[PDB]
RNA sequence: GUUUUCGUUGUUUUUU
């Protein structure tokens, strides 16, 4: 409605698939190719094309749009860029499952212990669980002592004997028992290897392993390009009111690069193998530590300072992270906080609501045939004062700033604007305390305009809120919209919460003075 | 700085002179410095010796 | 299928009561008028004196009694308690009749026990709880009404009616109407969030405060410890 | 802005050649295909319909559409004068020009009596129809599509047909 | 500042029925964006340009089948570190059955 | 009892409601971390309780799908619930718009 | 070749624009948006048949700022040149680099190697056209060709002809 | 397989409190957006008066489209759907 | 010139 028109039509996500992220299509959605690890093209803004602050990428100001889209934060969206490894790695959520799918299938061609020939197995399979059949199918290939090179009639298995699979450090080493026990050939189970087996695996197989052939990959599950955020995710993060410091983000992106480089160095260079080894635990850890710094056993990557670096892993899980801080809980407009005071020639349903209140909150009211001589009278009132107009809202979606408006009073009112009026008296809002444990504690009073900075009350209605006039901060909503005026008069009036459902009892009696008094 | 972790933080705080005894009575704490590793009762509640 | 603000405690009068009192209360007799209907009440006693539709009407409602009493006092309340949360406040009702038409005195009465019978009859199955057509949708409607029904019987048999209040046409009428209404109101609100609901419910009483109760019990219920302190 | 009855089709791995609409390999693409629904799932097959026919159909329909504006009250462009827009009255006054250039049968009985004679796919047959042809050599030369079945059949065809062409 | 508005607040409007008055506070009140993503592929993967008026699915090449979203920032940020883990969050506009 | 315990009263349906959920699978289900997250819906929930990048991990491994129609998929996509006034869509409708005068029609 | 598709589209009306005669009033504004428009999936609009019966199922109410969805379905025969299209057409213009042939809503566009080497121009003949042993290319002739281009461009997809193979020209 | 038949409609025949502000908030904001009037006004400047008194005489154009667990519906006008 | 531009880490103490 508010948006600039977009010849795409309204809808809104029904479904949402899970799964891993194939490197081809993660150049599918790279806009652009990232291998400089320098941010800032030379120093003197326009930061540089094809690094971690590509402009393409995405715009970070107000006037700059993004070189993709060709709109700035307005519009912007973030795109998105890719990385290629110099050479494959594991995701620090997946190497146990590295384990896993390293204890089912051959070392060499790459195909299950066994398939649905064996009852057992086949059972497994028709499982429609994904994750319950491929462990099913770990729980039965623990039952054969060897990779069977035949039935335990070549099932065109390689028969080398399954490794002793274990995580050992970043990586895995597999004890191969060849032909009592032979030497121990633990190794570093290099990352191509297990690609080569991975593609060896038949979509039959991987579907029994529990896997999607269109859908998430154990090929997908090793990292060969790492994704480049756009730069509007980890922007220039005010260090000081104007001087910015780098975002962690950007500085592990940093770190990772020049990794990866000193890796596609390692080759054309004289590399005596150990500082191969070491350049790439380097990097190894380093896109740990872009999943995830805190791991296990290790000093996590910190800053100079001394502070440990962050990771994507911290943000996600908590107490107010992404989903608990910022989508479960997150701020609203039109809502005030403020002392509660008693009133007691004040009805139930209402709350003294200060000035101040009634006037910075305000109600968006449509310009009807019926309203239009109170909202015309609102609006040339004057923004400063009560009732009056601060913003009017053209049925297009334009805006005016009564306050800076020299001419405030002269915005003659369409029938389909919208005029911010102010909260008058009688305006019923949400009425909110902290704690609310009972649902009796979310209720509508009907804002009464009256002076003093607090909320006037009724006795009777705070006893539900179990609180009391010691200097305690009280919550009040302004609905946006005819739907939302409704549903507050109809679902949470504070006559709709008399009674309790717990001991379908009232919630509400006579306190107090009033009582003593009765009696 | 470099050994941040590890760091006990609390000993030296700003002098309060909100009111004169938000100086004096400032001056005459004493903390425990054990943690809500474990939450307890014993940190916080009175005991005799206390009298 | 009702929420938790349309029942209130009410006595069902059957379930407590000595056999012989409950009889002397529930039971009529009509061929000795020492245990009868007084015929000040009635414009019709020479008709119930000696009548047997009557007094036929009277038993097969009498034993449906005996049988709620059996369905209360060995199955649904068993022990000690008759006062329960149903719905529909029939107490008021009866009273707000009383009241309207001006119940006092000892006039006698217009009404004939059949509209009584008929009417409470036709009440007990007027009660909707399951709408539909499946035999298991009527089952579950008898499964929900069976206690209001026994409740109305231990409150609304004509015996009662006429000894203690004798209501008339309008009277009657009335109190069948106002009853189906309020029972029709007196159903859940589809949609309700229960779940949240029933969270709240139970959780703010533990907001407040030997042998295991209170916070204790509940933490070995809630994380389901194998074996309770 | 236009939607379609036609949903699903996400993402998919497993790919085909049936992306590029070709008719002499008789490739009609996945929004056209052999088993399609309407809005409301009712089985039902793809409408082929001659050029002759689909003249009749477009013209009886643009009567019946002005006769019913007119609410009791035959020329190409005054019907093709029924919509709004330029561009639109354009399209549709050189769409009906075609149908009126490439209509071989002219009139409502003939085109009739070749629809019952005409209708195994009905594609096939349908493409048959449109294309106007004169003998067998001409029609297997402009028709890589129908190259062998066993029972050619189409001789009696393209003789009746003729029979039923326009004389002038 | 605004006030933050705790889950348990969240849930007590949800058992006060409060649909169109919660959705707006986490509309208008809160984060709301509009955005172009694929029916194909199903992601945020599209070139977006309403004043050019296009709409390209660089994932899926996908152009008409692209459908515009006006769902909270944060739901945008959710996706976008779901994409940084290697993670495909396939948002549908339909149901697959 | 334990409600009864401090002498509180609680309305019997709705830890009714509790317990028979408790029960409604056939065994004893607990609140416990892992045992709500043992659950295998849409992971949006047991993921957002704790834990969140294992969820994530399981899920994506098993390239699960979530059909939105968890309270928390909408209220974190920011859409109409559906719960209560959301339990329906109430629509325009043609029958009724008959009955209106003929002065009403839209231009 | 004439398809015949289930077409439909979506409106969002504005949420003043509600009355009795609603329903119709989508009709013409359909009948307003759906013409002079092309698509990849459909092709060329040309016409909807019985557009005075159109079912738009019973209508939804957007929860906002008043507006409504309207799913209106119907069917309309719509145009779409396909690749490999052996038809007669009639040639609008005569051009060194292809002659144009005005088939449709679109232009046949003949490209420089798909061009008989018995034809040569010639543009002091008028009108300027093609000549030939019994050959005649000119204005209202019917000629036989075959489109072989069709590339999706959202406002109109062209259409390529070929007359590089057997049995292709005039007839 | 969507729409549950009229008469087989098996839930209330009562309009619900969710309902009741769903309908109210529905109406007076389209009258709100100018939309067409199905009841009288006396001074009821604010829309919410005028819905309010529309669902009264349940003189409004709304149906409920009630889902069913198993995924049907039940359409509801609101002429039909008692008051409550 | 309609309009029009501040932030975070960490630390302490706090608030029914
Ligand atoms: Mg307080
Ligand atoms: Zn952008
Ligand atoms: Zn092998
Ligand atoms: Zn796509």
């Amino acid at each position: 409605s508010q948006f600039p028109y977009s010849s795409a039509p309204l809808r809104s996500v029904k479904e949402v698939q899970f799964g891993l992220l194939s490197p081809e299509e993660i150049r599918a959605i790279s806009v652009v190719k990232i291998e400089y690890p320098e941010i800032m093209d030379e120093s003197r803004q326009r930061p540089r094309e094809g690094g971690l602050n590509d402009p393409k990428l995405g715009s970070i100001d107000r006037n700059f749009k993004c070189q993709t889209c060709g709109e700035g934060m307005a519009e912007c969206p973030g795109h998105f860029g890719h990385m290629e490894l110099a050479k494959p790695v594991f995701h620090i959520g997946f190497i146990p499952k590295i384990k896993k799918v390293c204890e089912c299938i051959c070392m060499n061609c790459g195909k299950l212990l066994l398939d649905e020939t064996n009852p057992t197995m086949a059972q497994a399979i028709r499982i429609r669980d994904p994750k319950k059949r491929f462990n099913a199918v770990w729980q039965l290939c623990k039952t054969k002592m060897v990779c069977e090179a035949d039935a335990p009639v070549s099932r065109g298995g390689c028969g080398n004997t399954q490794p002793v699979v274990r995580k050992d450090g970043m990586k895995l080493w597999g004890t191969w028992k060849k032909s009592r026990d032979a030497q121990p050939e633990r190794k570093l189970l290099t990352p191509g290897e297990i690609l080569n087996v991975f593609k060896h695996i038949s979509p039959e197989d991987c579907f029994r392993l529990g896997f999607n052939e269109d859908y998430a990959r154990p090929e997908w599950m090793i990292i060969t390009v790492l994704p480049v955020p756009p730069p509007q995710v980890r922007p220039s993060i005010a260090m000081d009111e104007t001087t910015q410091g780098q975002d962690d983000l950007t500085h592990k992106l940093s770190d990772i690069l020049k990794a990866n480089i000193n890796v596609q160095k390692l080759e054309m260079d004289g590399s005596p193998q150990h500082i191969i080894n070491e350049v790439e635990q380097l990097l190894q850890f380093h896109v740990a530590t872009y999943m995830d710094n805190d791991i296990a056993g290790q000093p996590q990557a910190l800053q100079k300072s001394g502070r440990p670096v962050k990771a994507i892993r911290a943000r996600l899980k908590g107490k107010e992270g992404r989903l608990r801080g910022n989508l479960m809980g997150k701020r609203v407009d039109f809502s005030a906080r403020t002392v509660i005071s008693g009133d007691p020639n004040l009805e139930l349903d209402q709350v003294g609501v200060p000035i101040s209140i009634a006037k910075t909150l305000s109600y968006p009211e449509t310009v009807t045939q019926y309203n239009i001589h109170r909202l015309t009278e609102y609006v040339r009132n004057g923004p400063n004062e009560h009732p009056g107009a601060k913003y009017v809202i053209r049925d297009n979606g334009d805006r005016i700033d009564l306050r800076y408006h020299k001419r405030a009073g002269d915005i003659v009112l369409q029938y389909g604007w919208k005029v911010e009026r102010h909260l008058m008296d009688d305006d019923p809002v949400l009425f909110n305390r902290q704690p609310s444990l009972h649902k009796m504690s979310m209720m509508a009073h009907r804002v009464k305009v009256m002076p003093y900075s607090t909320f006037r009350l009724n006795l009777s209605v705070t006893s539900p809120y179990n609180a009391d006039f010691d200097g305690d901060e009280m919550n009040l909503h302004v609905p946006q919209s005819e739907e939302t005026r409704a549903e507050l008069s109809q679902l949470c009036a504070v006559p709709l919460q008399i009674v309790s459902p717990q001991s379908n009892k009232p919630v509400m009696g006579i306190v107090q003075d009033t009582l003593c008094g009765v009696r | 700085q470099k050994k941040a972790m590890s760091s006990r933080a609390g000993v030296s705080q700003v002098l309060n002179r909100y009111t004169y005894s938000s100086t004096l009575s400032h001056l005459r704490r004493t903390n425990t410095p054990i943690g809500r590793d474990g939450k307890l009762a014993k940190p916080r509640q009175l005991h005799n010796t206390h009298w | 299928g009702l929420d938790g603000t349309q029942v209130e405690r009410q006595t069902i009068d059957t379930i407590p009561g000595s056999d012989k009192a409950f009889h002397k209360r529930y039971y009529v007799d009509l061929m000795d008028e020492k245990n009868s209907i007084k015929p000040d009440v009635i414009e019709y006693a020479a008709d119930i004196l000696g009548d047997v539709e009557l007094q036929k009407e009277l038993n097969s409602e009498y034993e449906q009694l005996v049988s709620d009493r059996k369905f209360l006092r060995e199955i649904v309340f068993v022990n000690g308690d008759h006062n329960w949360p149903l719905p529909v406040n029939l107490r008021r009702i009866i009273q707000n009749a009383q009241q309207i038409f001006h119940l006092d005195r000892a006039k006698a009465s217009d009404l004939t026990i059949p509209e009584i019978i008929h009417g409470v009859r036709d009440l007990c199955k007027k009660l909707f709880v399951l709408r539909g057509e499946n035999e298991l949708i009527k089952e579950a409607q008898q499964n929900a009404t069976s206690l209001f029904q026994c409740l109305v019987r231990a409150r609304l048999a004509t015996r009662r009616i006429l000894e203690e209040f004798r209501l008339n046409r309008d009277a009657f009428e009335w109190v069948l109407g106002t009853i189906e209404a309020q029972f029709q109101r007196s159903l859940v609100h589809p949609g309700e969030m229960v779940g949240v609901i029933a969270a709240q419910s139970i959780g703010e009483p533990a907001t407040q405060m030997n042998v295991t109760l209170g916070v204790p019990r509940l933490k070995e219920i809630l994380n389901v410890a194998k074996n309770i302190k | 802005v236009s939607t379609s009855t036609v949903g699903a089709r996400r993402r998919r791995a497993k790919q085909q050649v049936d992306d590029e609409e070709n008719a002499t390999l008789l490739r009609l693409g996945p929004e056209f295909a052999l088993k399609q629904y309407d809005h409301d799932g009712n089985e039902h097959d793809l409408i082929a319909l001659s050029l002759s026919e689909s003249r009749l159909l477009i013209r009886e329909a643009l009567k019946a559409r002005s006769r019913a504006r007119n609410g009791g009250v035959i020329d190409d462009d005054e019907l093709a004068k029924v919509t709004s827009g330029a561009v639109a009255n354009g399209v549709v006054k050189k769409t009906l020009d075609y149908l009126n250039t490439f209509a071989r049968f002219k009139d409502e009985e003939t085109c009739t009596a070749v629809d019952q004679l005409l209708h195994l796919h009905p594609f096939e047959i349908a493409q048959l129809s449109s294309l106007g042809c004169e003998d067998v050599d001409e029609a297997i030369t402009l028709i890589p599509s129908l190259a062998a079945k066993k029972e050619v059949n189409l001789q009696r065809i393209l003789d009746e047909l003729n029979r039923l062409e326009d004389p002038y | 500042g605004g006030l933050r508005f705790g889950e348990m607040e969240r849930d007590c409007m949800i058992a006060h029925g409060a649909a169109g008055f919660l959705k707006e506070r986490l509309m208008e009140a809160s984060d709301a964006f509009r955005v172009h993503v694929c029916g194909i592929c199903g992601l945020m993967s599209v070139i977006a340009n309403l004043k050019k008026n296009q709409f390209e699915c660089r994932s899926c090449k996908n152009k008409t089948n692209i459908y515009q979203l006006h769902i909270p920032y944060a739901a945008k940020l959710l996706f976008q570190e779901l994409m940084a883990m290697n993670i495909a969050p396939r948002l549908y506009t339909e149901r697959s059955g | 009892n334990v409600i009864a315990f401090d002498g509180s009263y609680v309305n019997y349906r709705h830890m009714a409601l509790l317990v028979d959920v408790m029960t409604s699978r056939g065994y004893l289900m607990a609140i416990t971390r892992h045992g709500i997250n043992r659950a295998d819906t849409g992971a949006l929930m047991r993921c957002s309780f704790e834990e969140t990048v294992e969820i994530l991990f399981e899920a994506g491994a098993a390239a699960e799908l979530d059909d939105c129609r968890g309270v928390s998929e909408n209220v974190m996509l920011g859409q109409l619930a559906p719960m209560g006034t959301g339990a329906f869509d109430v629509m325009i409708d043609e029958k009724l718009l008959t009955s209106l005068p003929a002065d009403y029609a839209p231009t | 070749m004439f398809f015949l598709k289930d077409l439909s589209l979506i409106l969002t009306l504005h949420p003043s624009y509600f009355g009795p005669q609603m329903n119709q009033y989508l009709r013409e504004k359909l009948l307003t948006d759906v013409e002079g428009t092309c698509t990849g999936q459909f092709g060329y609009i040309v016409t909807v048949l019985d557009g005075m019966n159109i079912d738009v199922g019973k209508g939804r109410i957007i929860p906002g700022s008043g507006s409504a969805e309207f799913e209106v379905k119907y069917r309309a025969v719509v145009w779409k040149p396909f690749k490999g299209e052996v038809v007669d057409a009639i040639v609008s213009n005569v051009s060194p680099i292809g002659f144009f042939a005005d088939v449709g809503p679109l232009n046949v566009f003949v490209s420089t190697r798909l061009i008989p080497d018995n034809l040569v121009y010639n543009p002091s003949n008028s009108p300027p056209a093609y000549m030939s042993n019994d050959e005649l290319i000119t204005k209202g002739s019917k000629v036989r060709l075959k489109v072989v281009g069709t590339r999706t461009d959202v406002n109109e997809i062209y259409a390529i002809g070929s007359i590089k193979e057997d049995f292709l020209g005039a007839i | 397989e969507l729409a549950i038949l009229k008469e087989e409609r098996t839930t209330t025949p009562y309009l619900t409190k969710y309902e009741r502000a769903r309908i109210l908030g529905t109406r007076a904001l389209q009258i709100s957006m100018n939309a067409p009037v199905l009841v009288d006004i006396e001074g009821e400047t604010d829309p919410l008066q005028i819905a309010m008194k529309e669902l009264s005489q349940r003189k409004i154009p709304l149906v409920i489209r009630r889902y069913l667990p198993d995924g049907s519906y039940e359409d509801w006008g609101c002429d039909e759907l008692i008051v409550d």
